[PDB]
RNA sequence: AAAGGUUUGGUCCUGGCCUUAUAAUUAAUUAGAGGUAAAAUUACACAUGCAAACCUCCAUAGACCGGUGUAAAAUCCCUUAAACAUU
């Protein structure tokens, strides 16, 4: 679902315009899934310590 | 704020990381409300950013758009 | 303007510096060496996370 | 007594009562016009009164003149796309000039408004803010809500002072 | 200053006076100073009651969407007033903060009771 | 230390209309015939802070406080109006009238108050309704559509309750954070338990 | 169904309007505010005219009549309820929805409750919090103490119902209830004591007769227009008496006889007035008045 | 500036100085408490303490915040282009 507030400013943007309809709206979650915090990150953008000893 | 070049202070040379303890109840729930958090806030986000474009599209050129550039030249 | 003058001092500077960087470059077994001991690296003196001891 | 002829044309508000605002497209305008004679007393007086106006309003736009170069008095505008504007104002009152340039090249009251409204689009009442950029600086100026500790004492509970003498006690 | 590196944030600026907090919510770098250079304004808190009894929050939330699509991240302040108003699903540690205090009262509540059976057997004693 | 007690106290309003008040006075303001006593012929830019300290009187006191019987009180009116501009409706300051910042502060705070509660008239100017269209079926300001999970009673997202973790994953936060651990929470109480009093 | 008349309709503005009347010395009062020097014409009789022509055209505009509305409802909707937050909060949080292009009727502002429930903002938060942030000249965010009711009769003791009306109008929105309730107020106080007079030429006007017409009391109004020998505007009165009560006894029997101008008044008294026999008295005199001097 | 004082034996003109208003710093004399705001001789030399960490190792940060007015007519506004140690 959508938060409280967003699910109803678009349902009441729906009877503004309109638009009929009792359909609930849905947020999708597919297109932006997260991999673990664990995951392995890309070595080669990485950065390198200096050369100075302390 | 120090800068990098600054000293040390030797009042905390002896610092050591004291770790916070876990329950493991707890961790756990958090855990879990956090990825499913995060990934509601990814799809607002990704809805957000999908709104921006397409005003900027219709303004840059939508209907209206055409038609007034089209009006002054004739 | 026009009273602003070239600053040939940090160009040198600039390049001598870089060019020390490439020639001195440290190696994987330098920078990550450990002295099991006291569990600190002595390349930088980086004392590892209690949790990884 | 302000110096020279017809000194309100000294007063911003004169120069601010010109309605000719070119379109983006002008950018030059030369007016030829002649010193001496009685067909080019309109062209006299469009530069002695009308010019000024003119480039009041469009800042950005090159406004050159030339005397007594041409038998004639004319203005020419030049655009940006290339195109070349000849208007002959021979015969011609500067009121006529000025009405006859503002329909071929000025702005319609319909664009100007918009451009207007949209300059204050980024000015909220609701934002607060130092005077210069807002109404109200704090929410103790709005009416209701807690009054600012300078003109108004808080109550001693409200105040880190009093709260940190509580924890000591406890 | 002439900033190097860094993400516009949305974050709360605090104003007002001494025992008077007030808060601009901004759209600002991450890397100028929590009251100076900002982007836009887009809204503000006050976080005490006023004559009615009520915390009074304005958001913006045409510019919100806009510069949340923009990249601009969210202070943690900030994602808990999204969350109190509907804007934002309520943050994880509002929900496990809001469970420990059912639990910390719990044991208050039990203690009572058990200090009160401890009078009671006072006054069997009497 | 005995400052003159006004008869007048009660009903200040009264005072105005008396005799003594006309033969004093007649028909122009009470700080006509004031003048203050400065240096130089531009006089500072604020006048005396009061004219009355612990029952003490100063040298030149100001119209108000010359007279004892008169009262700014928002009720009288009639003594307010004289400090009210007729034409342009608005309050002298005090330079003009030669009063001290006292009373010219308590002469304000009276105007303002006899404004507020009608006794004392100023200019109302005429404005227009706030909203153009006065229509109330916006969702904003109308009913909107219950959602399942409010009908229902369930929390907005399930992830709100909390939901006992597995007996494995248990285990397997024992183990890595073995020797730094704390004791194992149970479900929160239903509901928020009553504040002990 | 004949749709009953509204108060916007051409036709009731129309006579609204006529009753109403215009004098451009009273709609044009000095106002008492800070002065600038005046400025001086010279103009023909053509020119003067045509300034004259103007000034009843501002004159409109000025005397354009404030909205009639039914009272609101009031706003009870619960968009969440989240019970995990109960008791985790001491104080009510109010979130206002301040983008600049929305109409204020249409933006959502909403309130968290201590309890964790999510409801929308009432009527009377929504104004309170729209002038804060939208702050409109003329209002003010806490109701004014004017409106009490003790402080309100000092003002109609000083005949000042027009300013009563004006303040009311600033303040308050049309479909509020206290918007309503003051107006009713200083309508019925103007009946009572036969002050008709005040809210001539100018905008107040209106809504008085329309509330008197809806509430089938107009015979004081009538006895004071025929008195002060504007009986076109009594006629008027009774026409739109007879056009939102279509099916009343004295609309039916204007049908009947036919009746207008004059008539029109005479049929009123006899039907449905209150007090009718005055209204005769009263227009009688006015004929024998008429008829002997002219 | 709504002005004023002051050249002469006297009048007029010209013209400067000064007075009256407002504010900051220091000093003399004097002074109860409370709320708030501000804090400032000096880019001269500095005892001492503290001001940058975090973290399952790698990295990230310490390039910020904070300070001063050093240098320089140094700038403002505006155009084009390309990037970022970024999101
Ligand atoms: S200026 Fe607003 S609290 Fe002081
Ligand atoms: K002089
Ligand atoms: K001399
Ligand atoms: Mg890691
Ligand atoms: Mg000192
Ligand atoms: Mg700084
Ligand atoms: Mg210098
Ligand atoms: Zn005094």
């Amino acid at each position: 679902p959508y938060p409280p507030l967003l699910r109803a400013m678009i349902l009441a943007e729906r009877q503004k315009n309109g638009d009929t309809s009792v359909q609930e709206p849905l947020l999708n979650l597919e297109r932006t899934r997260m991999r673990p915090w664990d995951y392995p990150a890309k070595q080669e953008t990485k950065g390198r310590a200096k050369g100075t000893p302390v | 704020r120090k800068t990098r070049h600054d000293p040390p202070a030797k009042s905390k040379v002896g610092r050591v990381q004291t770790p916070p303890a876990v329950d493991p109840a707890e961790f756990f729930v958090l855990t879990e409300r956090y990825r499913q958090y995060r990934e509601t806030v990814r799809a607002l986000r990704l809805e957000f950013t999908l709104e921006v474009r397409r005003k900027l599209h219709e303004a840059r050129a939508g209907v209206l758009a055409e038609r007034k550039a089209q009006q002054a030249i004739t | 303007r026009k009273k602003v003058r070239p600053r040939l001092i940090a160009e040198l500077a600039r390049r001598v510096r870089a060019l020390r960087e490439q020639r001195n470059q440290p190696r994987d077994s330098q920078l990550y060496a450990l002295d099991y001991e006291t569990l600190t690296r002595p390349h930088s003196g980086r004392r590892l996370p209690v949790r990884a001891w | 007594p302000m110096k020279g002829r017809f000194p309100i044309r000294r007063t911003l508000q004169y120069l601010g009562r010109g309605d000719v605002v070119f379109k983006e497209s002008v950018k030059i305008m030369t007016v030829n016009y002649n010193t001496y004679g009685e067909l080019g007393e309109g062209a006299r007086k469009f530069v002695f009164f009308n010019i000024p106006q003119i480039q009041y309003k469009n800042p950005w736009v090159q406004i050159m003149m030339f005397k007594n170069m041409t038998p004639s008095p004319f203005l020419r505008f030049y655009l940006d796309s290339g195109e070349q504007v000849l208007v002959d104002v021979e015969t011609k009152s500067n009121k006529e000039i000025m009405e006859h340039i503002k329909k071929i090249l000025g702005k319609k009251e319909e664009t100007l408004r918009e451009e207007e409204l949209e300059k204050q689009q980024r000015f909220h009442p609701g934002n607060f803010g130092p005077r210069k950029y807002c109404l109200r600086e704090c929410m103790c100026e709005v009416e209701g809500q807690v009054p600012c500790p300078g003109l108004v004492p808080l109550p001693k509970e409200m105040t880190g002072k009093y709260k940190a003498a509580l924890k000591a006690s406890t | 200053k002439a900033y190097h590196g860094g993400h516009l944030t949305i974050r709360l600026a605090l104003g007002g006076c001494t025992n008077r907090p007030f808060y601009r919510i901004v759209a600002a770098h991450n890397k100028c100073p929590r009251d100076g250079r900002f982007v836009e304004q887009l809204g503000s808190y006050d976080p005490l009651p006023n004559s009615h009894g009520e915390k009074l929050v304005a958001l913006n939330l045409d510019r919100i969407r806009h510069w949340i699509g923009c990249g601009a991240h969210l202070s943690k302040p900030m994602e808990k007033l999204l969350g109190l108003s509907g804007f934002f699903p309520l943050h994880p540690m509002m929900i496990t903060n809001a469970e420990r205090l059912r639990r910390r009262r719990a044991r208050e509540v039990l203690l009572a009771s058990q200090k009160a059976e401890s009078e009671a057997k006072e006054t069997e004693a009497s | 230390s005995s400052l003159p007690v006004s008869p007048y106290e009660s009903e200040p309003w009264k005072y105005l209309d008396s005799e003594e008040y006309h033969n004093r006075y007649g028909s122009r303001p009470v700080w006509a015939d004031y003048r203050r006593n400065h240096k130089g012929g531009v006089p500072p830019q604020r006048t005396r802070k009061t004219c009355i300290r612990n029952n003490k009187v100063a040298g030149n006191p100001c119209p108000i406080c010359r007279d004892h019987k008169l009262h700014v009180d928002f009720r009288n009116v009639k003594l307010l109006e004289q400090f009210v501009c007729a034409h342009t409706g608005i309050i002298f300051h005090a330079p003009y009238t030669g009063v001290c910042m006292k009373q010219h502060k308590k002469l304000t705070q009276a105007i303002q108050k006899a404004r507020e509660c009608g006794l004392l008239s100023y200019y109302v100017p005429q404005v227009e309704p706030r909203d153009a269209d006065f229509g109330t079926v916006h969702g904003a300001v109308s009913v909107t559509p219950p959602a399942p999970t409010l009908l229902s009673g369930e929390p907005w997202y399930p992830w709100y309750s909390w939901q006992q973790p597995p007996e494995r994953e248990l285990s397997r936060l024992r183990r890595l954070y073995q020797g730094n651990l704390l004791e194992e929470s149970g479900p929160p109480p239903e509901s928020m338990p009553e504040m002990p009093t | 169904e004949v749709k009953k008349p509204a108060f916007m309709d051409e036709e009731v503005q129309r006579i609204l309007t006529k009753i109403t009347g215009l004098d451009l010395q009273k709609t044009f009062r000095p106002a008492i505010q800070p002065l600038k020097p005046p400025t001086y014409k010279l103009m023909t009789q053509a020119q003067l005219e045509e300034a004259t022509r103007l000034a009843v055209e501002a004159a409109k505009v000025r005397l354009k009549m404030p909205p009639v509305l039914e009272e609101r409802k009031p706003i009870n909707d619960v968009l969440a309820e989240d019970k995990i937050l109960e008791g985790t909060e001491t104080n009510k949080y109010v979130f206002t929805d301040i983008s600049y292009n929305i109409p204020h009727r249409e933006r959502f502002i909403v309130v968290r409750e201590p309890s964790g429930t999510l409801r929308k903002a009432s009527w009377e938060e929504r104004d309170r919090v729209i002038q804060i942030y939208f702050p409109k000249e003329g209002r003010r965010v806490l109701p004014p103490v004017i409106f009490k009711d003790e402080n309100l009769k000092t003002m109609y003791s000083q005949d000042r119902h027009a300013d009563v009306l004006n303040l009311c109008v600033a303040q308050f929105e049309p479909d509020s209830a206290e918007y309503i309730k003051v107006h009713h107020q200083t309508y019925e106080d103007i009946d009572r004591h036969g002050k008709y007079e005040l809210l001539r030429s100018t905008r107040h006007f209106g809504g008085m007769a329309w509330y008197f017409v809806n509430k089938k009391k107009i015979d004081g109004l009538l006895i004071d227009q025929i008195q002060r020998d504007l009986v076109d505007d009594a006629t008027s009165l009774v026409q739109l008496y007879h056009m939102l009560h279509p099916d009343g006894q004295s609309a039916q029997e204007a049908k009947e006889q036919a009746a207008e101008g004059v008539d029109l008044i005479k049929v009123f008294a006899k039907t449905e007035a209150q007090r009718g026999a005055y209204i005769e008295l009263a227009l009688q005199t006015y004929q024998e008045i008429v008829t002997s001097h002219s």
